[PDB]
């Protein structure tokens, strides 16, 4: 034999409902909303690392070596 | 399919736990094994698709951490040695899950209890699967927060934790031997990536190797539990049984183990770490060995029988022969799983009691019970034939094998170990089946005899065995114990096998022993320990329901009496430890807190300077007497001092000290 | 108007609708929490658009405006990598540190409010000035306002607590200050651009380090200077005791990259075992001692103790990866620490209206969610994987080691006692047998409030843990401008 | 026998002894979120694993149904003469 | 008690009384021979002990790309 799942969220009674303090609207959509908007711009952002900038350079100096082929040679 | 292996068993564990109020109970039940299952049938073909065809598989996601020389990426690598370890792992888990589904069918945290067993397994794969030292260390804390979870699941019991607490900060002491091991790594190496550590390895300097390799010795002895860090894994008891069987006995307890055989290509060059690996092994055989001995509880003893197993393969790391001691950590993971499976049913047998003093009969109340033992018992024992004889009684002869005077010592180590293992395998088997009734009659009242009136549907409670959630994994890690290690005794043995020529495992040339194993070995050393095995057994047995009174005898005697107590308080390893390690640290902290900091530093510092400073300005006000002709005096005074200071050239250092002294003065009442 | 001074501007306008409203509405105090609520979280919007702008790659300080109006004392700002996370951690911090005490003031909410408000103004100029006595006059600017906010807000030693807090850091500063007017005279100028320029003689560079070293040794603090972040963080509000962990503890840290690392290099050199026989001291005895503290709070503000040597460690180990940890150890320090303070706090001490830790127990059994973000902080706090405070601690103790072994062994010792205390306190509180006997009445778990001021501390430690990338990229090339030495091949190509 | 409970307690692991009514229907929509991400991980997986040795044709090696990389050179290998 | 209604808790007297002898105890730290030796041992000797060692060894040793035939000596 198994309960029925009880308690209650946030100390709602069954009674009633999740009052307001005022701090829901600002931080639900101001706080959190912003932060996956700027998430989104995040994936369009380009991409100034040093490293990548510095990979490219590092790929074509070794390619004037053995150890990498250049996809285009000469 | 190769990161399916990942995640399933992650999302069986989120769903479980985070939603457990949305699938109940056997919602959570259906997710774990079935995602932990899905998961092991995947690993099986994973062993033939890279095992068996020597493809290693290199699959990297997205990069974790990369600071100029560090690139270290969430990135899986499988290759012979981890679909090896992924075989127990998955299986025995599987059999776990299947096997909580009716020990735990009382408890009230169903839900929660199989999330954190499939967590575990998530860490566990993760340990294994990852490519380099870094994300392996990640599962390596995982498995250690899963194991501090499910030890203190019943956290309302005060000494469940403590034990827990024992598994966190003693495995804690490892890890940070284990991270200076990395940045030693890092530090000449500049990453931590398998494939670079190993490709680099016979090329840097020895005495580097040395401090490589013992850091993660240390970091492989606490989660191994050697005779250094050794405490928590007996302690660690104090969880749930699966939670023993799966975690503390076949899993976790051979990431120690695991961290040697893939640093292989590392640790072959450097014999100081390689001969430390060999008597750090072969002591641990004999301190666990004679513990477990004169262990009252049944999971106590199995503990320190682990901590055997566990402490031949560290001893086998130490032989230059890595692949016996994975042959063993396979092999014993079964019959592992198997003893304390079973020994669970004995626990929930009779009345949720494990204390060896009240146990006795038993024997036709459990019978499948009492046959999974003795198929685990002499599979423990390396009986000729059997899953363990393969992998136990190959160790032994490979020590001898290396023809010096470490290898031979070693064997007369395990061997009296090995003499001692099958005593306490004797106890466990004989004190709970084969002995007299010592615990109550409520264990055993049969319905068959008549001995109440009116109650006779209930009030019996006659030592049933469990039901068929039960007694599956017991049957099926039986043939395991059997058949298991004849069938694939080929591939880790063989002659010469080719099982890991990805690399996964190395040994060096001038490091091979094992054709003198075949060979060189005298047929009577070979036989040895079966002759002490088969022998011991019948003294053992002769002892009790025999004699029965010899041992008593030894007992109360003063001789005996400091023996018995100094192994069953485990070397006193741990009353040092609390008294001089542990509580050390917190007088530490008492006098720190007390002397400094609520202390001189205070004195020494702002309420020194309030109470002297408020002292220096009382006294000069009270020089302020408004008293008009006593104030004529003052600059009268001042004055005077304003013209010998300049008329005659004084020292600088002359008015220095007397503004000094005016302040000492009024720093003075009166 | 830049945006640099949008966000210095924003908080103002909130104080000055704060302090208005009433003459354009009895107004109602929810009115004014809700308007210094929005007014923080368009300060955070602003500085996300100014993320989305940022170069990863240049040497140039960005989004500056040109003055060209100079006078005796003038106000440039600009950011580049390694002021550009301090920034956002204030900007992330301050919302969650005014909902973490929006039911809790009860009195003079206006003024709570207000220097809230101002505080953020302050601490980003701190982070956002490109001149040392700028960045001078607002490290110090914010101890008037952090000496209110204790009086009228703090538990009942609060007294003491804001004499320690003002005097210790004013003491220090002034050690400080005397090193940065030295500097000015010799060079005629703090603006960074030309101060970095130039080249101070060793034994200048010796007692200009002093100075410096003072004032951030009091503000890290190091252990014996402390007793002001014992009583401070403690006895001040939530809402100031997060703002005092998270991120005026930082304020020495970041300028440890401005004061000392581009302009002392040889002073700092030569001089590290001393910072790390002080650094490693701090690890060992502040992890004895808060195993034996009582007070929940306190034990977690000497946590911070613990953590700020580490990353105090770091900053001097002249390396790449011991200097991009400490930077990542200081915010993922910010988010946790802030954790703890909501936990201890904000909703034992509101429920309890006590801290002592003898009257805490089994506290699972009643409140499963309080108990499960609790522990994910309590892991966070011990450097466990996945969180952003292992990278940090990872890449900090490396630094630490390489520099200077002995010290990166003692101080690796951290690693078991974070955990040690962490956990300990986590299981008389969570754990250790069943509730409490001295609660009379029952205890509510946490409510909606609670859970996502936590849920969202918890969220940015492990993300960042998974993926600390998105912090790195922007300190690899800033962070490269700091570190003083040459290789025997690849110094003076020709 | 059952252990009491506090009724006011919340917790999201389900609690003391719960199994809701729709236990069986719940146990299904998370069966299928759980199945998704596991085919969107599979297919990650067979895109990106890499392998420098090639399985022979006749010995048991599921994976060549779903791999990009073998698919890729079985096809390219069919071509013979 | 504080400014916001809290749960009724059973405040032990003796643990408050613990409580505020702890938050007391600076005001009665006296200098003894014990007091003297501690404040010392902590605050002096250990810490210039590591002073010395990490002073002593700064330098010593490089790690990187270490080969055999090279030692990790530096100095
Ligand atoms: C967790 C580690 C577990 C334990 C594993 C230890 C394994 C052994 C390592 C020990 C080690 C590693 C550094 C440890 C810390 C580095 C990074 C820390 C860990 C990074 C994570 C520390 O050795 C140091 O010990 C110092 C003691 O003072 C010495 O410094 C100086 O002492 C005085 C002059 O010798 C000065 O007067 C004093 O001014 C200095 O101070 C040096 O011996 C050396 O610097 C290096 O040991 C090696 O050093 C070299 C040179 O000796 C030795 O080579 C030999 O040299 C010839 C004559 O020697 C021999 O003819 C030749 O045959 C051989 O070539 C080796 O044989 C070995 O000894
Ligand atoms: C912890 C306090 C550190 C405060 C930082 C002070 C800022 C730098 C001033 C340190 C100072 C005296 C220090 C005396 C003792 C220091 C306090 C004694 C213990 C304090 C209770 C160095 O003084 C020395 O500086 C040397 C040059 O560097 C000279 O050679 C010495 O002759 C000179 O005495 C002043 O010298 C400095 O003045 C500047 C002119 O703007 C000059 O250009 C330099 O001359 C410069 O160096
Ligand atoms: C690194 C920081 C954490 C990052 C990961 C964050 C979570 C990721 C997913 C983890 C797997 C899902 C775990 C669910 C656990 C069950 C749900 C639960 O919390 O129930 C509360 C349960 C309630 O379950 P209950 O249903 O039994 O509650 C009612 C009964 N009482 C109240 C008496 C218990 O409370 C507890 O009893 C335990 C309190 C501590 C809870 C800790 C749970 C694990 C939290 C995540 C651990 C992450 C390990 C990371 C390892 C790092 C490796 C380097
Ligand atoms: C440079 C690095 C450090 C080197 C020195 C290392 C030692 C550390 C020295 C720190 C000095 C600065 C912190 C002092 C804080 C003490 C504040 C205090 O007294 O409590 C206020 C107390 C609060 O505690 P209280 O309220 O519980 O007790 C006092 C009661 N009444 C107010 C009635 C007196 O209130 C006061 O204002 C009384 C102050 C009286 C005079 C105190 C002078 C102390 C400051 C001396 C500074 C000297 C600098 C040289
Ligand atoms: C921390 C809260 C952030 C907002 C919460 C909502 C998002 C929480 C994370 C959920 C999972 C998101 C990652 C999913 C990955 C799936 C693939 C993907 O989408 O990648 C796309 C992108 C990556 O795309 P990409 O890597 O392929 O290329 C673009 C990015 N560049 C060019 C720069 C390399 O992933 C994201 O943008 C996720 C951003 C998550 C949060 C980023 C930082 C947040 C913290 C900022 C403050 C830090 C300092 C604080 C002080
Ligand atoms: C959790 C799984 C996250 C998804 C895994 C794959 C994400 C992906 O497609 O790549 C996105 C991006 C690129 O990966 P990158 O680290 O830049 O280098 C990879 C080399 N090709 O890498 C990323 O940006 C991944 C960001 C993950 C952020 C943490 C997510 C935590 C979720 C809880
Ligand atoms: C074997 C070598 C033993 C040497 C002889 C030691 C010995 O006999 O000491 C006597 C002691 C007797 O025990 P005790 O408690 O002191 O009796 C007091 C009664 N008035 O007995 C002992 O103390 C013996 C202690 C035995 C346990 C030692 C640890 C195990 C050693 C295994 C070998
Ligand atoms: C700062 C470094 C030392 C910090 C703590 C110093 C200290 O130990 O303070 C104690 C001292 C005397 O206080 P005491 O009289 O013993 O206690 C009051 C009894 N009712 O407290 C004192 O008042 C000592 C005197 C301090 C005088 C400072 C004078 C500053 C100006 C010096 C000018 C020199 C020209
Ligand atoms: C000023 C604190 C230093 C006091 C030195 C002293 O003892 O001189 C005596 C005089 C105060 O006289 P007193 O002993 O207090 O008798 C008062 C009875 N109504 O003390 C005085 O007030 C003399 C005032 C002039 C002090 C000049 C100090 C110059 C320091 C250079
Ligand atoms: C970027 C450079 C910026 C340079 C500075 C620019 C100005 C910065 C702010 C300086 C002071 C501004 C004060 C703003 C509030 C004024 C409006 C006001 O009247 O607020 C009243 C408020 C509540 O009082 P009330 O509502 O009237 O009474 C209700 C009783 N039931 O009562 C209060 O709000 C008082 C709040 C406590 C006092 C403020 C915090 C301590 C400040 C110390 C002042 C000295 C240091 C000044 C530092 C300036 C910033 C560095
Ligand atoms: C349960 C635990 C079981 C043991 C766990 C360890 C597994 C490895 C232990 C040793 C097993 C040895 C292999 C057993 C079967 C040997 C065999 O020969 O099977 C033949 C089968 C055919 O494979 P194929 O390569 O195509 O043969 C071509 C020949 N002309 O070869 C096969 O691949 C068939 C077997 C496939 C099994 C897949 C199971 C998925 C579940």
């Amino acid at each position: 034999q198994y309960d029925p799942p009880t308690g209650w969220l946030w100390g709602v009674r069954p009674g009633e409902k999740y009052q307001n303090e005022g701090w829901e609207g600002p931080f639900f959509y101001g706080f959190w909303g912003s932060l996956i908007v700027f998430a989104i711009a995040y994936a369009y952002k380009p991409d100034t690392s040093i490293q990548t900038w510095a990979l490219e350079e590092a790929r074509r100096r070794l390619e004037a070596e053995g150890i990498l082929e250049d996809p285009n040679p000469t | 399919m190769y990161l399916s292996i990942i995640i399933l068993p992650l999302l069986g564990s989120v769903v479980s736990g985070f939603f457990g109020r949305k699938v109940g109970v056997s919602g959570a039940q259906l997710i774990t094994c079935s995602s932990v299952i899905i998961t092991t049938i995947l690993s099986i073909i994973a062993f033939f698709e890279v095992g068996f065809n020597n493809i290693p598989v290199t699959i990297n996601i997205f990069r974790w951490i990369d600071s100029e020389w560090f690139i270290i990426n969430w990135g899986f690598q499988y290759d012979s040695l981890t679909v090896s370890m992924l075989i127990p792992v998955l299986i025995i888990s599987s059999l776990v899950h299947i096997y909580s589904i009716s020990y735990m069918s009382s408890d009230p945290h169903n839900q929660r209890f199989f999330s954190y067993l499939s967590l575990f397994t998530f860490m566990m794969i993760i340990l294994v699967t990852a490519n380099n030292y870094l994300l392996m260390f990640v599962g390596w804390e995982g498995v250690g927060v899963c194991s501090y979870l499910l030890v203190s699941f019943w956290f309302t019991r005060i000494a469940a934790n403590q034990s827990s607490i024992s598994a966190f900060l003693t495995n804690r002491v490892g890890d940070c031997f284990l991270t200076v091991g990395m940045f030693a790594i890092l530090w000449s190496l500049g990453n931590l990536d398998y494939a670079t550590v190993f490709s680099l390895a016979p090329y840097i300097n020895s005495n580097v190797v040395i401090i490589i390799g013992i850091c993660l010795l240390i970091g492989a002895m606490a989660k191994s539990s050697q005779v250094g860090l050794h405490v928590w894994l007996p302690m660690a008891m104090e969880g749930p049984t699966p939670v023993s069987a799966l975690i503390h006995a076949a899993t976790m307890v051979t990431a120690g183990v695991y961290l040697l055989m893939r640093s292989s290509p590392l640790i072959e060059y450097s014999s100081t770490v390689l001969l430390l690996c060999l008597w750090l092994g072969a002591i641990t055989t004999v301190f666990s060995s004679l513990i477990g001995l004169f262990q009252q509880d049944i999971k106590k003893v199995i503990a320190y029988s682990t901590m055997s197993q566990l402490g031949m393969m560290v001893l086998s790391i130490g032989l230059s022969s890595y692949n016996i001691a994975l042959f063993h950590l396979v092999n014993h993971a079964f019959y592992k799983a198997l003893l304390f499976l079973g020994a669970g049913s004995v626990i929930h047998a009779v009345a949720d009691n494990q204390d060896f003093r009240k146990f006795g009969g038993l024997i036709s109340y459990l019978p499948l019970t009492y046959s999974v033992m003795l198929i685990a018992s002499l599979s423990l024992v390396a009986f000729p034939f059997m899953t363990g004889f393969y992998s136990k009684d190959f160790i032994l002869e490979s020590a001898y094998g290396q023809f010096s005077f470490s290898g031979v010592a070693v064997y007369i180590i395990a061997t009296i170990g090995a003499i001692f293992t099958t005593l306490y395998s004797v106890k466990v088997l004989y004190l709970t089946f084969l002995s007299n009734p010592n615990g109550p009659r409520t264990y055993y009242r049969l319905a068959i005899d008549n001995f109440f009136s009116a109650q006779a549907i209930k009030s019996y409670k006659p030592a049933h065995e469990g039901d068929f959630f039960l007694t599956l994994p017991l049957v099926i890690l039986a043939l395991f114990s059997i058949f298991f290690g004849f069938i694939t005794k080929d591939i880790f043995i063989g002659l010469g096998s080719n099982f890991f020529v990805d690399n996964s495992l190395f040994i060096h040339p001038i490091h091979e022993i094992m054709i003198d194993t075949e060979f060189a070995v005298p047929v009577l050393f070979k036989l040895l320990p079966f002759i002490f095995t088969i022998s011991f057994s019948v003294i053992a047995l002769t002892l009790s329901e025999l004699l029965s009174e010899l041992v008593i005898y030894f007992k109360f005697s003063r001789f005996g009496y400091n023996i018995f107590g100094f192994f069953n308080q485990r070397f006193l390893i741990e009353f040092f430890y609390n008294k001089y390690i542990t509580n050390l640290i917190l007088n530490l902290g008492g006098q720190i807190t007390k002397i400094l900091d609520k202390g001189s530093i205070e004195l020494f510092g702002p309420y020194g300077l309030e109470r002297g400073l408020v002292k220096l300005s009382k006294n000069i006000s009270s020089l302020s007497t408004s008293h008009v002709t006593t104030y004529a005096l003052y600059i009268l005074v001042g004055f005077i001092l304003y013209l010998i200071y300049n008329n005659l050239l004084l020292d600088y250092s002359y008015l220095l000290l007397i503004i000094i002294l005016l302040l000492l003065l009024m720093m003075i009442g009166e | 108007m830049s945006l640099l001074y949008v966000l210095l501007i924003i908080p103002i306008i909130g104080i000055f609708l704060i302090s208005t409203i009433d003459s354009f509405y009895f107004f109602n105090v929810s009115y004014y929490k809700k308007i210094a609520l929005i007014t923080t979280i368009l300060n955070l919007i602003v500085s996300l658009i100014i993320y989305i702008l940022f170069d990863f790659s240049n040497n140039q300080f960005q989004f500056i405006q040109e003055n060209l109006d100079l006078s005796f004392y003038d106000i440039y700002l600009g950011v580049d990598g390694v002021s550009i996370y301090f920034v956002l951690l204030t900007t992330i911090i301050m919302p969650i540190a005014l909902v973490s005490n929006w039911n809790s003031i009860t009195n003079n909410i206006k003024s709570y409010l207000i220097i809230m408000l101002l505080l953020e103004t302050l601490l980003l100029a701190v982070f956002l000035v490109l001149d040392v006595l700028l960045f001078y006059i607002f490290f110090e600017s914010i101890l008037p306002p952090l000496f209110i906010l204790i009086g009228l807000f703090g538990s009942s030693n609060k007294v003491r607590a804001s004499f320690y807090i003002f005097l210790y850091t004013l003491l220090g500063s002034l050690f400080l200050l005397l090193s940065i007017l030295t500097m000015s005279s010799i060079v005629g100028t703090t603006y960074f651009d030309v101060l970095l320029k130039s080249s101070f003689e060793y034994t200048t560079q010796l007692f200009l380090f002093f100075g410096i070293f003072i004032a951030f040794a009091v503000k890290t603090p190091v252990w014996g200077l402390n007793s002001w972040l014992l009583r401070a963080h403690v006895e001040s509000p939530l809402g100031g005791s997060i703002v005092l962990a998270a991120i005026v503890l930082k304020l020495s840290l970041y300028g440890v990259f401005r004061l000392i690392l581009p302009i002392l290099p040889q002073a700092s050199l030569n001089l590290t075992y001393i910072v790390y026989a002080i650094g490693a001291i701090t690890v060992l005895y502040a992890s004895f001692s808060t195993l034996r503290t009582v007070d929940v709070k306190e034990l977690i503000a000497y946590s911070s103790v613990a953590h700020a040597a580490i990353y105090l460690m770091g900053v001097f180990s002249n390396t790449i990866q011991g200097l991009e940890g400490a930077i990542l150890l200081g915010l993922a320090h910010g988010f946790v620490s802030s954790g703890l303070f909501i936990c201890a706090g904000g909703i034992l001490y509101d429920r309890t209206g006590t801290r002592l830790i003898y009257f805490f127990r089994g506290l699972t059994q009643i409140m499963p969610l309080f108990s499960l973000f609790f522990f994910i902080l309590c892991l966070g706090n011990a450097g466990t994987p996945l969180t952003l405070n292992f990278v940090g601690e990872f890449m900090s103790l490396y630094g630490t080691l390489e520099r200077l072994p002995i010290a990166g062994m003692l101080a690796s010792t951290s690693i078991i006692f974070s955990a040690a205390y962490s956990i300990y306190m986590y299981n008389r509180i969570a754990f250790g047998g069943s509730v409490s006997l001295y609660f009379i009445d029952c205890f509510r778990d946490l409510t909606k409030r609670e859970f996502f001021i936590l849920f969202t501390l918890v969220s940015f430690t492990v993300i960042l843990g998974i993926y600390p990338s998105f912090v790195l990229d922007g300190l690899h090339y800033n962070i490269s401008s700091v570190v003083y030495g040459i290789e025997p091949n690849a110094s003076y190509l020709t | 026998p059952k252990i009491p409970y506090p009724k006011h307690v919340w917790s999201p692991a389900g609690g003391w002894y719960a199994q809701p009514a729709n236990w069986k229907q719940n146990t299904a929509i998370f069966g299928l979120v759980i199945f998704g991400i596991t085919a969107m991980v599979w297919k990650y997986s067979a895109e990106h694993e890499v392998r420098h040795k090639m399985p022979e044709p006749d010995r048991f090696y599921p994976s060549r149904y779903w791999v990009k990389q073998i698919k890729d050179y079985e096809r390219a290998q069919k071509e013979k003469q | 008690m504080a400014g916001l209604q809290h749960y009724k808790i059973a405040m032990d007297p003796a643990l408050v009384r613990l409580g505020s002898m702890i938050s007391n105890r600076y005001k009665y730290f006296r200098w003894t021979k014990r007091t003297a030796l501690v404040s010392f041992m902590y605050v002096v000797v250990v810490p210039s002990t590591i002073g010395y060692l990490a002073y002593k060894t700064d330098g010593l040793w490089d790690l990187r790309a270490k080969r055999r035939g090279d030692l990790i000596s530096e100095r």
